[PDB]
């Protein structure tokens, strides 16, 4: 039950994040997907690996939210990525910190997120589990790469899209130092902690070569597919959305129905009968 | 925050600036009191596009009931000044 | 060719999709004028009391008083025993009680029978 | 109460009410903090169908994956001392039936 | 917000509102500025070919089908300005807005600081006290019999007069008090 | 035990001979001294009891109730000082006399080593509270509330008198010690079933049980502030106390006769918690919260396990303190707005921040937030119920959920949002009201450090 | 520590490895514990020396109460209220003492589980067994008496248990 | 995986159930049957208190690795021969498990062929 | 606590040399770390031990007798 | 100077109080402070007894 | 102490449709016989430091050159130091 709950959580939350426009909402769904992966690790009887992932995710997700807040503050309280244009050169330190955080989140080799997510995918691949939970875990990893691409591309790469009066400013030592401490964390803490803790589980020493490369292959496929599909937005054509986009944007319609049907049917009765 | 305290002069300068990039209006003719419907020969849709441009310029949204009945650049400036509470 | 929107109780029909606002009639305009007039007299009264410098209390709202009195104190004088009310009251006031009684009685009968049989494993069950 | 005009100058801006107008019998149920009936882009029935279908499909395929598990081409792990008898429960005064592991 | 509502919306107002909504949701759909400009001009052209439709009946069948079209293509997550009723900072500073009458309940030791402010405040209160007895009479003499018909307030027509019901419009707390 | 009774009786000439402007000060000071004196009773011993004399005795169940009863009177005086300002001196003295007589009867009620004396004082407490409700009450519904409160209680209590005299005539005694030592089982019979009912219904009316709770919203909404304080804090607990005393003679009939009341309490806790969510009156909401908590106490007492009784004692003390504090906060709002509807005055945190933090702490204690003693009682009753039957956790969890819901709903509705524009008579909180809230809440958080003081005789 | 009895709360002899460093790189743990000692343990030790000599300057004793044994509820007449009172008080005292014994055994069990590390499932079998025995005995003595427990109810429970035992033994002997 | 494809789409009876393997006697292949060896004893493996799942046939290398890590603490990269030795022993153990799986599969195939040939001979 | 930066109104904002060097230095640090670790620990991303081929194993190794023993 | 006085009043005094309370009050009672026994490996010697744990079985060392 | 430096608005005649994607928008629009009236209002987004774009891969490889140089010199130094 823990494995199934984690798998469905990570997949559904990655699916929701793939199409959100609020940067904070995107990072929140990223956190939800990572927690789902954590309990997926719990379900395959690997608690210490889940704890290590907790420790790594702390660093890089905290710094991702830090950079998001920097962007929001420098753009006069603007959260939507549609009014976020070319900030790659306007805000260089936030740009590099967000790039490093997204690379660590997407499990770039030898990055804080490598030493936990890599082994989590290895362990779920080499275990007696569901086929469906495994499928959803891999698809969720791909979707993680995809929404990291979405954030970077729609917030840093194009032309500016914010109001004309530019108030962009990074030069405050508090913000810079606070960001760079978590940068150093996201770069070295994974290696340091993994090499400093005693071994508390049997490793997956020998695997088929394609199975060992599964995490990187899936992340790269997600990167490329998201990038290609995002580049199509420059095209001068307009099409109405599909049912899949509507489902993803409205969070699987879960907040709508579940926040209108039960509540009403409770409160109604709470006066009508009782 | 770190946002400057905009004033009437800046608001008026920005409104006239945005109006000047409207090629449907000859820049050398428009003034602060220039009516849109008559002094400039604009349409209703032209007026709603102008109100949209001002909104995107200043970063806030004007309600339709208040937007539909703003007909001079000075009128827009005074509406923005009332909304932002800028006395000087 | 666009699929139509079907309203529901918790997802209502938008105003811009209401045929009523497009079925314009002079009596519709009369009704709208009366509604705006009613709102206008009410707003004038509220603002006249509201901006008074001599007022140092609460502007009483007869509508709010009517709402609260109807919600609490007007119920019983307007209650009549009808098939609907009687059946609904009997159901919602008795059914849960007997349902829960049956559930807990069945559980405790099973537990007592298992205890008398001795196959329950109450080991370390000290604090009760 | 959520779908009232947010731009009108109400006497109660948060509740979106005017002094004097009749109050809905269930005002405290619609207070913008609770159930709202504002129109949605998608119809209620369509949303119900899609959400129910997604959840049912996920449940079905999780059960299917339960029926058809996934594993590696390996045998069970071998543990030295009578399947680690003494370290799991103990009972060292019973002399368990010896189980030994075959070397390949 | 400021302007009074009318008894209804005319055809032109509804069409203008639809044009505004369609352009905003189109801008939400096509993100980049060049794409938005191209498709907004296409939209304006599509909005213009029936500008001269003379009779009301087909001009009402039109702008009705357009509403269904918009509701089908409305981009369920439109961009919202941060301070707009849907925005992420809609009422963020609403808890910092303290009424002015609270100043009357301050301790005298608190009013010992800021003496100039409270002198000016007393002047404002005196002005309001006189103006109110003037404005009640003005509003009584100007209102038509049977009560007001709209939410419109006449201005001050005399020299020493002030607009009726001005105190709670000019003594607003601020847009961002803190 | 006379060292507490005699000063409380001397409180009356002290009030009647006081100067016209010193009655409140003298009453508060000397009632506080009595509250200090009562703390000595808290020194209980693990064996039988503190048998002071043939007429009075103290126990680990009677002691916390006595301490709470003595502590409540200064708070009642402090709360009543304001709205009774325009009252003549004689009638203010009469109000204080009613409060003092109520405390005297309550003090004698818990000690009361014999059951008929307990009945007499238990019923004598009904007179001063009825006079308080029907005389110093604002609305026109105080008369109907007085009638309901009177007749529910008396219809419940008269069969108790009949059963008590019957029991004394059969067994020879009604002394609690002899009754406990010479206990004999109750056989399954119609006469025994009716004796059980006559013994139980008197205390089940005053808890109140679900279905017999109609008098409580009336008598709490329409009463003055001191009346509401004494009704919620102490007067609701009498029935609880009585049950803990009398169920020593009702076994083993209790196991089979408690099912209807167990079902009624378990379902009515959910029903009343749900009622609290749709409530346009603050006093009504607090009253229904009281109903829910006392339903949980009823379940505990009927289960009849050591953990049930410990949790019930803890929950009684905690709920008394919390409900008294909530009523005082609502009265602080009411004395400014004069409306007693929850939606009228909004955004009060912007205008009264310290009242807002008092509201927050009262909600958190009502919330059953650990490690507060509210949670201690809640959790002990829940554990005992889980041992009794495992599906009980469903109802208990649903109740805790809805309790959190309506507590935070009450906090957010009144303290948060935007203030009402037309209300401009929200004066800053007096020192009296802040002191009242502090004297309500500090003992709760102090009792969290020594829980055995309020866990009853089964600790 | 001489404060508590080692036999009541047993502890294994606490074997610890010697430090056998393999490299010449200085580890910061020993330096940190040395500075901690010099900077914390010494002043605390001096304060304790002062406090202990002050307490020794004023030495006085308190005693543990001794309770004489009294006839129990079995040799008490049906309505003899004084004998019943004394027997009941004695029974309550015995109940409290048994509660404390069970508490001691539980403390032993928890300490063993913490101390044995990863091999607790094997190395704490003795404590688990003795807790099982004590729990069974306590459960037989005191469970299901109710909130209104007394010596008479415990005696009745024991009497019905021994009726069951006598019946079972009689059936087995004559089987 | 391909084994899952073969078992869940082809004939299940020709492929092993991983939960019940082995299904055959261990002497069925050859009679010498050299036994597995365990280097870490009972008491000192207990005293290392590794883990219950870490007390397998590679326990000696893990004990040595832990001892090295304890001794050379600050230079946490000094124990590379020990970690490689432990990982290589784990690799050999996993390879032996794969060999057991393949042996079970091939004896199952041989048993199927033998029973089918016996049935054909009986029919003829 | 920082420095003074003035708005531009449709022009690129001011950039201090310090922020540019700090960003470039940290990017270079990340890339150098990745290359160094990869060079040093190629096996972690590739594996140290080849996967054996079950088909290659001979019949005698697993004890396979083609209906000859019994 | 500020850092020094801060580390005095915020780090040193609390650790003094906590160490006194643990060393002379908490550890006065049994089982209040329990430590997991340190790991014993082949080849270590024990401070209390001085003996050496016998080495392992000299497995075949190749690769 | 805030940012009060009397910022002056630039000239409004700098912004030109030429050399930007707005020119291509204009061409495609005139192909259907239309014109964009707000073209010059949005040219500032392509004018200054905003004129040049960076690819996604070019963004991810932000400081790869210095990192590669440091990696090469470090490995060369290690190679020299080891063979001794
Ligand atoms: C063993 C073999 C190993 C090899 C494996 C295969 C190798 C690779 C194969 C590649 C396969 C396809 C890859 C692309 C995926 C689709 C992406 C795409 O093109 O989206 C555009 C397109 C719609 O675009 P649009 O509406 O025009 O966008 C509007 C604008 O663009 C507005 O745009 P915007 O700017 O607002 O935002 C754009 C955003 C928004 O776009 C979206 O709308 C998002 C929706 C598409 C994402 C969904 C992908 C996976 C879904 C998983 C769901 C699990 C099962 C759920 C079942 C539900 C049942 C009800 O899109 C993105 O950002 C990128 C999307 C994600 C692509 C990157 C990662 C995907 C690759 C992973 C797929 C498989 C590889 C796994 C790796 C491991 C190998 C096992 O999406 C689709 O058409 C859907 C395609 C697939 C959906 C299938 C679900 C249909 C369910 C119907 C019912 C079926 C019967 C059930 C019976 C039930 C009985 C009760
Ligand atoms: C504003 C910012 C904060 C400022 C303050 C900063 C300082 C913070 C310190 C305060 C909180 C930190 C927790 C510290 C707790 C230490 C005190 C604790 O140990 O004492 C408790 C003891 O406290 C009392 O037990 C609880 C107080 C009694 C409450 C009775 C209420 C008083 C009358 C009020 C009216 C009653 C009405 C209610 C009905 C009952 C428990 O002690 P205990 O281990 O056990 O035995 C004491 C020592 N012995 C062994 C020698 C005997
Ligand atoms: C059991 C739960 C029973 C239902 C409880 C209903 C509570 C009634 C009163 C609640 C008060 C009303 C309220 O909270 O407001 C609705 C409020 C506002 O909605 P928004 O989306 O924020 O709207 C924003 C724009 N306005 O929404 C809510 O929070 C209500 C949510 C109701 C929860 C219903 C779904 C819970 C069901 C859980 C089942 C799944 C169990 C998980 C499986 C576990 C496996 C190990
Ligand atoms: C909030 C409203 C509550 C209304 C009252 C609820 C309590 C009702 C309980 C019954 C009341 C009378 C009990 C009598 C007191 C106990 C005495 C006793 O038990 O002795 C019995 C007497 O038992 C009776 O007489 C019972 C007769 C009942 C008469 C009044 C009935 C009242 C209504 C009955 C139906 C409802 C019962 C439950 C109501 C619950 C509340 C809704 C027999 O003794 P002996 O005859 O001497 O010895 C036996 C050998 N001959
Ligand atoms: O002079 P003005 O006051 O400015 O009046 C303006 C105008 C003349 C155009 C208008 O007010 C008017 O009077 N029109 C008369 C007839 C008329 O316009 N009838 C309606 C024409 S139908 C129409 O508007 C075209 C449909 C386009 C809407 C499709 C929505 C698709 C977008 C969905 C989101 C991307």
């Amino acid at each position: 039950m823990t494995l199934c709950l984690g798998a469905i959580t990570t997949l559904f939350t990655a699916l929701c994040a793939i199409t959100q426009n609020d940067i904070k909402k995107i990072v929140a769904f990223s956190t939800s997907s990572q927690l789902g992966l954590m309990m997926v690790t719990i379900g395959i009887n690997q608690p210490h690996l889940a704890f290590l992932h907790i420790c790594m995710h702390a660093f890089f997700k905290a710094m991702l939210f830090m950079c998001s807040g920097s962007i929001i503050h420098s753009l006069n309280d603007e959260q939507d990525i549609r009014k976020m244009g070319g900030l790659y050169k306007a805000m260089p330190f936030t740009t590099t910190a967000l790039i490093i955080g997204s690379l660590a989140l997407t499990g770039m080799p030898y990055l804080t997120g490598f030493y936990s997510k890599d082994l989590i995918i290895e362990a779920v691949n080499m275990s007696y589990t569901n086929a469906w939970a495994l499928l959803m875990t891999l698809i969720a990893t791909s979707l993680t790469a995809a929404y990291s691409t979405r954030i970077i591309f729609f917030a840093f790469l194009g032309k500016p899209r914010f109001p004309p009066l530019v108030l962009i400013n990074e030069n405050n030592p508090l913000l810079i130092n606070s960001i760079k401490r978590l940068l150093i964390g996201s770069i070295f803490a994974g290696f340091i902690i993994s090499n400093n803790i005693p071994p508390m589980t049997v490793p997956n020493t020998t695997m088929p070569l394609y199975m060992k490369m599964t995490a990187l292959i899936v992340t790269i496929m997600g990167f490329m597919l998201a990038l290609e599909l995002n580049n199509t937005t420059y095209y001068l054509k307009f099409k109405y959305p599909s049912q899949t986009y509507k489902f993803s944007n409205m969070l699987g319609y879960y907040p709508s129905i579940m926040h209108r049907l039960p509540t009403y049917h409770n409160l109604s009765m709470s006066q009508k009968s009782a | 925050s770190d946002a400057p305290p905009l004033t009437l002069e800046a608001i008026k300068d920005r409104v006239l600036y945005v109006l000047k990039l409207y090629d449907k209006i000859d820049p050398e003719k428009l003034s602060v009191n220039s009516h849109f419907m008559k002094d400039l020969g604009l349409d209703s849709l032209d007026q709603v596009e102008i109100i949209m441009a001002m909104e995107d310029e200043f970063g806030f949204e004007i309600p339709d009931i208040d937007a539909e009945k703003l007909m001079c650049p000075q009128e827009i400036v005074d509406y923005i000044a009332d909304k932002k509470d800028v006395y000087e | 060719s666009f699929p139509k929107y079907k309203p529901s109780r918790l997802a209502t029909l938008p105003a811009t999709l209401d045929p009523a606002e497009y079925d314009i009639s002079p009596e519709t305009r009369k009704a709208q004028a009366e509604r705006l007039a009613i709102r206008s007299r009410l707003k004038r009264e509220y603002l006249l009391q509201y901006n008074d410098p001599n007022r140092l209390g609460v502007i009483e709202d007869p509508a709010l008083i009517r709402w609260t009195y109807a919600r609490s104190a007007n119920i019983y004088p307007n209650f009549r025993p009808t098939p609907k009310t009687s059946l609904l009251g009997a159901l919602f006031g008795i059914g849960p009680l007997f349902f829960w009684y049956y559930v807990f009685k069945t559980d405790r009968d099973k537990k007592e029978k298992l205890i008398q049989e001795g196959k329950l494993d109450q080991t370390f069950n000290i604090s009760y | 109460q959520q779908e009232r005009d947010p731009w009108y100058d109400w006497d109660h801006p948060d509740l979106r009410l005017n002094w004097g107008e009749p109050i809905h019998w269930d005002l405290d149920m619609y207070i913008r903090n609770r159930v709202d009936t504002s129109p949605t882009p998608v119809s209620w029935n369509t949303m119900c169908k899609h959400l129910f279908g997604f959840v049912a499909f996920m449940l079905f395929m999780f059960w299917v994956g339960e029926i058809y598990p996934s594993y590696q081409p390996v045998g069970p792990k071998q543990y030295p001392y009578n399947d680690l008898y003494l370290e799991r429960g103990g009972d060292p005064t019973k002399e368990p039936e010896p189980v030994v592991h075959y070397e390949i | 917000a400021f302007s009074a509502p009318a008894a209804y919306l005319t055809h032109q107002q509804k069409v203008l509102r639809l044009y505004k909504r369609a352009l905003r949701h189109l801008e939400s759909w096509c993100v980049h500025r060049d794409k938005y400009r191209y498709f907004a001009c296409l939209m304006r052209a599509r909005f213009d070919e029936h500008k001269n439709e003379k009779d009301m009946v087909k001009a009402t069948q039109l702008l009705r089908q357009a509403e269904e079209e918009f509701w089908y293509g409305q981009h369920p997550q439109p961009y919202i300005f941060p301070e707009s009723p849907g925005g992420t900072s809609y009422e963020r500073y609403e808890c910092y807005k303290v009424p002015e009458w609270c100043l009357d309940d301050w301790h005298p030791s608190e009013k010992a600081m800021y003496p100039d402010y409270f002198a000016k405040r007393e002047q404002w209160k005196r002005l309001r006290r006189e103006s109110w007895e003037r404005e009640v009479k003005q509003l009584q003499e100007e209102t038509p019999p049977g009560g007001p018909r709209t939410e419109a307030l006449p201005p001050a027509r005399k020299e020493g007069d002030l607009p009726p019901l001005w105190w709670h419009i000019v003594t607003r707390p601020r847009e961002r008090p803190m | 035990m006379l060292k507490i009774i005699i000063p409380t009786t001397m409180l009356l000439p002290m009030t009647w001979m006081s100067k016209h402007n010193m009655i409140w000060i003298n009453a508060t000071v000397h009632s506080l001294l009595i509250s200090l004196i009562s703390l000595s009773l808290l020194n209980q011993l693990g064996e039988n009891s503190l048998n002071f004399s043939l007429t009075f005795f103290s126990d680990s169940l009677s002691a916390p109730l006595l301490v709470l009863t003595t502590w409540l009177l200064p708070l009642m005086l402090m709360a009543s000082q304001s709205h009774l300002s325009k009252e003549t001196t004689t009638r203010k003295k009469l109000y204080i006399t009613m409060l003092i007589l109520l405390q005297l009867f309550l003090i004698m009620t818990f000690t009361a080593t014999e059951l008929i004396l307990f009945y007499i004082l238990f019923e004598a407490t009904l007179v001063p509270t009825l006079i308080i409700i029907t005389r110093w009450g604002n609305q026109t519904e105080r008369l109907n509330a007085g009638l309901y409160f009177l007749f529910y209680t008396l219809a419940g209590s008269l069969p108790l008198l009949v059963a008590l005299v019957y029991i004394q005539n059969t067994t020879g005694s009604l002394n609690f010690l002899i009754i406990h030592y010479w206990s004999h089982p109750l056989s399954n019979s119609w006469s025994n079933i009716f004796m059980w009912l006559a013994c139980i219904m008197a205390f089940m009316v005053k808890m109140p049980l679900y279905g017999l709770h109609l008098w409580l919203p009336k008598a709490h909404v329409e009463a003055p502030i001191a009346g509401s304080m004494v009704l919620a804090a102490v007067l609701l607990k009498l029935g609880g106390y009585g049950m803990m005393r009398i169920t020593t003679i009702l076994n083993p009939l209790t196991n089979y006769m408690a099912y209807p009341f167990l079902m009624l309490s378990m379902w009515g806790m959910i029903m009343t918690s749900s009622i609290c969510l749709r409530q346009t009156d603050l006093k009504s909401l607090i009253a229904y919260s009281s109903v829910s908590h006392m339903a949980l106490v009823i379940v505990a007492i009927m289960i009849q396990t050591p953990w049930s009784f410990m949790g019930a004692t803890a929950l009684m003390i905690a709920h008394g303190l919390t409900s008294s504090m909530l009523f005082c906060l609502a009265n602080t709002n009411y004395e400014r707005v004069h409306s007693r509807t929850m939606i009228l005055a909004r955004g009060l945190q912007t205008l009264l921040p310290l009242m807002a933090t008092w509201w927050l702490v009262a909600s958190l204690t009502n919330l059953a937030l650990p490690p507060s003693i509210n949670l201690i009682g809640e959790l002990f009753i829940i554990t005992a119920s889980f041992s009794w039957s495992n599906i009980t956790i469903i109802l208990m969890g649903m109740n805790m959920m809805i309790t959190a819901l309506y507590s935070l709903y009450m906090l957010i509705t009144t303290q948060r949002g935007k203030y009402t524009h037309h209300i401009n008579n929200i004066k800053p909180s007096f020192t009296r009201e802040n002191a009242l809230m502090a004297l309500h809440i500090l003992p709760l958080l102090l009792l969290t450090l020594n829980p055995k003081m309020i866990l009853g005789p089964l600790y | 520590p001489d404060s508590w009895d080692k036999d009541v709360y047993p502890e294994p002899p606490r074997r610890t490895p010697a430090p056998a460093p393999q490299t010449s790189l200085p580890n910061p743990v020993t330096y940190l514990t040395k500075i901690f000692d010099l900077l914390v343990d010494r002043p605390v030790t001096l304060a304790r020396e002062f406090i202990e000599q002050q307490h020794a300057k004023n030495r006085y004793y308190y005693y543990h109460r001794e309770f004489r044994r009294v006839p129990d509820i079995t040799e008490c007449e049906e309505k003899d209220i004084l004998c019943m009172f004394e027997a009941e008080m004695q029974w309550r005292r015995d109940y409290k003492v048994d509660q404390e014994i069970v508490n001691i055994i539980q403390e032993r069990l928890k300490a063993c589980q913490q101390r044995e590390g990863e091999s607790y499932r094997q190395n704490c079998a003795k404590e688990l067994e003795q807790f099982t025995q004590v729990s069974k005995a306590f459960q037989d003595r005191y469970s299901d008496l109710g909130a209104h427990y007394s010596a008479r109810k415990c005696l009745a429970k024991q009497k019905q248990r021994m009726l069951a035992e006598r019946k079972a033994a009689k059936e087995a002997a004559a089987a | 995986g391909a084994h899952l494809a073969r078992r869940y789409l082809g004939d299940a009876s020709k492929e092993p159930d991983p939960l019940r393997m082995p299904t055959f006697p261990p002497d069925y292949g050859f009679p010498e049957r050299k036994e597995r060896e365990m280097v870490a004893t009972q008491q000192e493996m207990n005293d290392a208190q590794l883990m219950l799942q870490q007390r397998d046939y590679c326990a000696h290398y893990l004990i040595q690795l832990l001892k090295c890590k304890r001794d050379s603490f600050p230079n946490f990269l000094a124990c590379k021969h020990e970690q490689h030795d432990w990982d290589y022993c784990e690799h050999l153990d996993y390879v032996k498990r794969m060999k057991e799986f393949e042996r079970e599969r091939r004896l199952l195939q041989r048993k199927k062929r033998r029973e089918q040939r016996e049935a054909e001979m009986a029919r003829g | 606590g920082g420095v003074h930066i003035e708005p531009r109104y449709r022009q690129f904002p001011q950039l201090t040399r310090s922020q540019l060097i700090q960003a470039e230095f940290f990017s270079a640090t990340m890339w150098f770390w990745i290359l160094w670790r990869f060079w040093h620990d190629s096996d972690a991303v590739l594996g140290h031990f080849p996967y054996p081929d079950p088909s290659q194993w001979t019949d005698e190794e697993l004890g396979i007798l083609p209906d000859d023993e019994d | 100077y500020r850092h020094s006085i801060f580390a005095v009043t915020h780090v040193l005094i609390p650790v003094w109080i906590i160490h006194y309370y643990l060393k002379y009050h908490v550890t006065a009672k049994p089982y209040t402070v329990v430590e997991r026994k340190p790991r014993i490996f082949p080849g270590d010697t024990i401070l209390e007894t001085g003996e050496v744990i016998p080495l392992m079985k000299e497995f075949p060392d190749q690769h | 102490e805030h940012g009060h430096s009397k910022m002056e608005l630039p000239d409004y005649k700098q912004w030109k449709i030429e050399g930007t994607p707005l020119e291509t928008v204009q061409e495609k629009l005139a192909a259907r016989g239309l014109r964009d009236p707000w073209g010059r209002n949005e040219a500032w987004r392509y004018s200054g430091g905003f004129a040049n774009n960076v690819s996604f891969v070019g963004a991810l490889l932000k400081g790869f050159k210095w990192g590669f140089a440091a990696f090469v010199v470090a490995v060369g130094a290690e190679y020299y130091l080891e063979s001794q």
